[PDB]
């Protein structure tokens, strides 16, 4: 009788995942004008 | 003096299912210096004479314990076989202790 024994290594598995994600933001309003350079009265004329 | 016909036809009535480890050699009935839990060892068939483990086993060592010797156990509380382990080990942290294969063997 022996009854010896061995040893191994330590084996392991492990799945990894890393996730995000993604969001959108807007901001808009209709336009009444706009900055305007020289904002003068003015008289047209054709 | 058995012949293998012998030898064969008697390991498989042994059938150990539990392996615990020690840290120290164990006594002729083994029952302090158990360091880690018992777990389940599945063993094979019986093939010229002797049987090994066919699952490689991992138990949990406790911190700050050593390890040496195992002390194989059957499904009805009794020690089977002992022995010692061919690299002892000290776990100063929580790990897990892996035994690649136990070989039951009668050929010498």
């Amino acid at each position: 009788t022996r009854v010896h024994s061995y040893r191994g290594v330590l084996i392991i598995t492990d799945e990894l995942t890393v996730e995000a994600g993604s969001r959108v933001s807007l901001s808009g309003y209709v336009s009444d004008g706009g900055t305007s350079d020289v904002f003068t009265i003015c008289r047209l004329l054709d | 003096t058995l012949t293998i016909d012998g030898k064969n036809k008697i390991l498989a009535t042994l059938t150990p299912t539990t392996i615990v480890l020690h840290n120290v050699d164990p006594t002729a009935d083994p029952t302090a210096n158990k360091v880690t839990q018992p777990v389940a060892i599945f063993f094979s068939e019986p093939n010229n004479g002797l049987i090994a483990s066919e699952d490689t086993v991992n138990i949990t060592v406790p911190a700050s314990a050593t390890v040496s010797h195992f002390s194989l156990w059957d499904d009805n509380s009794k020690c089977v076989a002992t022995g010692a382990l061919s690299s002892p080990q000290f776990f100063a942290e929580e790990g897990i202790y892996v035994i690649s294969s136990v070989s039951i063997d009668l050929n010498k």
